[PDB]
């Protein structure tokens, strides 16, 4: 068995506990998930108009899920060099997982156009390849709403759960089962604006950082083991 | 969840051999004593092992308690032996050397006999000026500390077989955090996952 | 917890009315230290009028 | 009162400060100046090794610097910074022989990590017709400060609590020195993560404020003695005396 | 000893007490904690662009104390004229110090991108040197806060304490102690701008003012004595 | 009775001599030969110093001496005639260092006078298939004869109580010693009353009784280590460590 113990050969008294920075700091840190809570960068992009788009389209879909995004790193120097932060190395350990998603998207300044956002849970994910940050039409009956930019540009989102599942896989997706790619994401979160071709093609190479977090309805599965690391500081150092 | 759920994990994290010829001073290991173990794995950056306390420990600046580090000694009932862990508080780089189990036995340490029962589980203490104790490794920044205090493994009694059975036995070494073991400040972790173990360097030329 | 509950729907005005003399109470940034502070009359400082 | 009697035994009442088998007198009444209040054993939050008071050997006190103070010395002179859990090693390693012939210095060669409160007295032995005023303060973390080099004065180290030790009456300084650092553990050695500023909780320094002013026939000597006891001490982290490196000179 | 008296010789009836100013003003001033809360400035920048910096880029950084910064005196005509403000004076007079501090950084008008802000516990302190604002990636894991500037361009903090220690030294640092640098700020400030290289060259010379005050949790130690001091209206004039 | 089912953690249970940070396991049972009943503290009859208890740090276990044993050694032949008290000070001054380094010993190097009463245990780490027994046999003032060199036999050492170590189950040998001298006190350096014979209680031995016997192809080495607690001991006449000399080789 794994978390038996045979025969302790304890030398130590007993350590006061902090109760987990409560005592010191005035909070604890036992729970993990009122860390999870923290948020965290989920991706940026930077904008790039390719076709004089219709206000329909959308300027950017992605897939919505808790396990950090097919890390994208001209590198991008956090993803170059500050690794996959805390929620999915959190998110190794665990097969599964069940619950919300909070986004809070953040856009640039130089935008004043107005922002529709989608949620598909219709979509489905296939394969770890094409789970990024996709630079491409505004519908109907999917759950929208509508930022403008004039009065705050930062968007705020609390994506429930809807899948036909117990709970979904937490791990980086193969998609081996036909049916298991409606069962990775939570769904589908599309940005696009109402910009005419005119005035969109000052907002290129302008970045939109998205963020996540969990938001209390998340609910973690059976244990996994964490996988092999990689230690940041032996990471290279930019020779000039 | 919870991070004692994830401290309370054994995580095997070293697999050290342990010979008939070993000597009666024969240093086995040397590994730190944080939950930071360094276990390699044989691409340009390198993948480590770690254990789940070290992990977990790994997404925090601090921690502190005990770390119950379980010698599991696969040997049969005809094996006979006898080894110290050993336990010094505060020895740096420059101390790493001399060591051995004469000007171990100073410090604190428990002296086991592999015999008809071949597994214990030895609790490292946490004894340390400060109530915590900085990450080792930290973000990708070049200052920012070793150990607090070193484990050592000695063969106080080499292995005397029987000439039935091997010459060689196998020893893992677990770790597990402590029941007091407990963490506080949540930062930049020290660790990625191995996903994407893709890496761009940024030269001018 | 999530709060869900749809908020308040406000109009913004830039500034405090000023024909306004009573009963009304108005908020400022005092320059003074103390939140509950009022400037004081003493026993001899008390003024007549 | 008025009536003064002496006989062969002279005429004052000898007041102890009985400990272990260290026991010394002064002739007249101390004036100490307690910086903080007692703090407490601090054993139960970083350490789970064998904490071991040893307060049956090491609350003995203990003579750390002597040294000769004539007139000679100017107005606003230092005499002796003493770092007084490195100087009660120091005079030690200074004094010809290592730690291991002190019994009240081989708990640091054994173990550690060291913490505890001080007793500090600063005798003087002036003659009556001398005219003079030491001051003793104890300063926290002097060397973990550089603008201590624009305080190192009498006008600083007077604001802050302070004794005082007046030549002509020959008064001594008692002064309790309790415990204060950022961490709550002084280490006795090399350590992981800091090596510099071993053992350092501060200083003892004695600031020259009044010089000997005598007659032209006067005794220009005066030697000040400086003893130490350390009483609510806990070690923990037992480890080899071979790691124990030598202090700094 | 210091504080003690020797003998009375007062000549004086009892004075009336004012309470500290509660009668005539209508507030104390007794306590000086009351007065610690009131904000000074902490140190004021010029926006300097020296690379075509990245979106992840902090366009500075500075470590975060209730010491006062190395004072930065073109001469900035406030660290020329009114040295030292309130809170380091005090300051000078407590060698350690424990609690939480409040900046509420207020940025200029001209800009208009998305403002990131960190706090960075990890980093330490070496030596007074070096211990100033310094115009220099965006990180995951630390604590962090995006203010935008079209809602408003001032953003407000409450830096909590993260440290492994008793309390923490408050004279100016001379890094003796190698761990000692742990031990000084209360962690590392950040402020990095989400502005592409376009419309970051207009923002150039722009001033950046960070303020700062304790906020009720810090408590200092031991008391010590004041340094020497400086007289102000001893400073020469400006001869025209 | 007579069900073994091993798992992976063996079958016995390991039972434990818990103390101060020392903690040593045995997997058999021992075979205590307790010579003599417990005896008093003797400190009201010939000491007024500070007459100090340090179980936190003496009650530690020490490993004093190890030793190979092969097939080679013949019936009734020596393998160690440990001094206690003087072994315990003889494996740290031929273990390349002073006493000072090990927290065990810090009291003799500062007191001048000891007592108390000493555990000793003799662990083998045999393998099942050998055949052998080791006897340890304590003895007093074993230099204060001249005719144990008649004695030095398995016989005499027989009829005396002593404690025996089968190779076959590997059998552990604690062992009791109480104090027991013609004085109540062994000093710890030169002495004003003598000098030779110091720290001097009388000779742990340990000598074969059934040697080594095995196959042609089978284990020829025996490893024997010894470990020593020393926990109801009384210092007393602090003095300082520069008068210790070292312990004879
Ligand atoms: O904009 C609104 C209006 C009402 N309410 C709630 O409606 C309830 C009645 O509003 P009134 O102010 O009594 C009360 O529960 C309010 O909190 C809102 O929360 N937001």
């Amino acid at each position: 068995e794994e978390s038996r113990n045979t025969t302790v050969l304890d030398t130590t008294t007993t350590l006061q506990s902090s109760g987990f920075g409560r005592a010191f700091f005035g909070e604890a840190f036992n729970d993990l998930k009122t860390l999870m809570r923290r948020y965290q960068l989920y991706g940026q992009l930077l904008l790039s108009v390719t076709t004089d788009k219709d206000i329909d389209h959308c300027m950017f879909t992605f897939p919505c899920l808790p396990q950090g995004l097919a890390l994208d790193i001209s590198p991008h120097e956090i993803f170059n060099r500050c690794r996959d932060g805390i929620i999915p190395l959190i998110a190794s350990g665990y097969r599964f997982y069940r619950g919300d998603l909070r986004y809070k998207i953040v856009f640039p300044s130089n935008v004043n156009s107005n922002i529709w956002v989608q949620h598909r849970p219709d979509r489905r994910l296939e394969g770890w390849s094409a789970a990024k940050i996709v630079n491409c039409v505004y519908n109907h009956g999917y759950a929208s709403h509508i930022q403008i930019t004039r009065v705050n540009n930062v968007i705020e989102l609390e994506v429930p759960f809807y899948n036909a599942t117990c709970y979904n896989y937490l791990q980086a997706f193969n998609a081996s089962s036909a049916a298991s790619s409606y069962a990775v994401s939570l769904g589908e979160i599309s940005v696009g604006f109402q910009a005419t071709s005119d005035d969109i093609a000052s907002i290129v190479n302008k970045p939109v950082t998205i963020y996540y977090s969990i938001g209390d309805g998340m609910q973690f599965s059976q244990w996994v083991g964490y996988q092999p690391m990689m230690i940041l500081d032996q990471l290279p150092a930019p020779v000039v | 969840m919870t991070v004692s759920s994830i401290a309370s994990r054994y995580g095997l994290i070293r697999r050290v051999q342990w010979k008939k010829d070993h000597a009666k001073g024969s240093l086995l290991l040397q590994l730190d004593a944080d939950p930071f173990v360094e276990q390699r794995i044989e691409n340009p950056i390198s993948l480590y092992w770690f254990a789940p306390v070290g992990v977990v420990s790994s997404m925090f600046m601090q921690w502190r308690g005990s770390l119950e580090y379980r010698f599991d000694i696969i040997a049969s009932q005809f094996h006979t032996g006898r080894l110290i862990v050993g336990y010094v508080p505060g020895l740096t780089a420059s101390l790493q050397l001399q060591m051995d189990y004469m000007k171990l036995k100073s410090s604190s340490y428990v002296v086991f006999d592999l015999q008809e029962s071949n597994s214990f589980t030895f609790e490292v203490p946490y004894v340390s000026y400060r109530p915590w104790w900085v990450r080792k490794y930290g973000g990708n920044y070049l200052p920012s500390t070793d150990a607090p205090s070193t484990l050592f493994m000695y063969v106080q009694v080499p292995l005397i077989p029987m000439e039935a059975v091997s010459d060689t036995i196998d020893i893992n070494v677990y770790v597990r955090g402590g029941s007091s073991f407990e963490v506080c400040v949540p930062v930049q972790p020290s660790l990625g996952l191995n996903w994407n173990t893709d890496f761009i360097l940024r030269n001018d030329e | 917890p999530s709060y869900q509950q749809s908020p308040r729907h406000f109009v913004p005005t830039g500034m405090h009315s000023l024909a306004l003399g009573t009963n009304l109470v108005e908020p400022l940034h005092a320059l003074r230290l103390d939140a509950a502070g009022t400037t004081q009359h003493p026993v001899g400082c008390a003024p007549d009028e | 009162m008025d009536n003064p009697n002496p006989g062969p035994d002279g005429e004052g009442e000898v007041e102890l400060e009985k400990d272990s088998n260290v026991v010394l007198t002064t002739q007249r009444d101390p004036s100490t100046s307690i910086p903080a209040p007692v703090s407490v054993k601090w054993s139960r939050w970083t350490s789970n090794d064998v904490v071991d008071d040893y307060a049956t050997i090491t609350s003995r006190w203990y003579q750390i610097a002597e040294f000769v103070w004539s007139k000679d010395d100017p107005f606003d002179k230092e005499l002796a910074r003493l770092i007084l859990p490195r100087a009660l090693l120091s005079s030690i390693e200074a004094n010809s022989d290592a730690i291991c012939d002190v019994p009240n210095t081989i708990p640091f060669k054994v173990h550690a990590y060291w913490r505890g409160d001080m007793e500090v007295r600063v005798q003087i032995n002036s003659n009556k017709f001398q005219v003079g005023q030491l001051q003793a303060t104890w300063y926290y973390s002097d060397h973990e400060n550089l603008n201590i080099s624009s305080k190192r004065s009498v006008y600083g180290f007077s604001q802050m609590d302070h004794a005082l030790i007046s030549a002509s009456a020959s008064n001594e300084a008692k002064l309790v020195i309790p415990f204060k650092h950022v961490y709550p553990f002084l280490p006795t050695r090399i350590v992981p993560d800091w090596t510099t500023g071993i053992l350092d909780m501060g200083a003892l320094n004695i600031r020259v404020i009044a010089p000997l002013r005598m007659s032209a026939t006067g005794p220009t000597t005066c030697n000040v003695v400086v003893f130490i006891k350390l009483n609510n001490s806990e070690f923990t982290g037992t480890s080899s005396g071979k790691f124990y490196a030598s202090q700094i000179r």
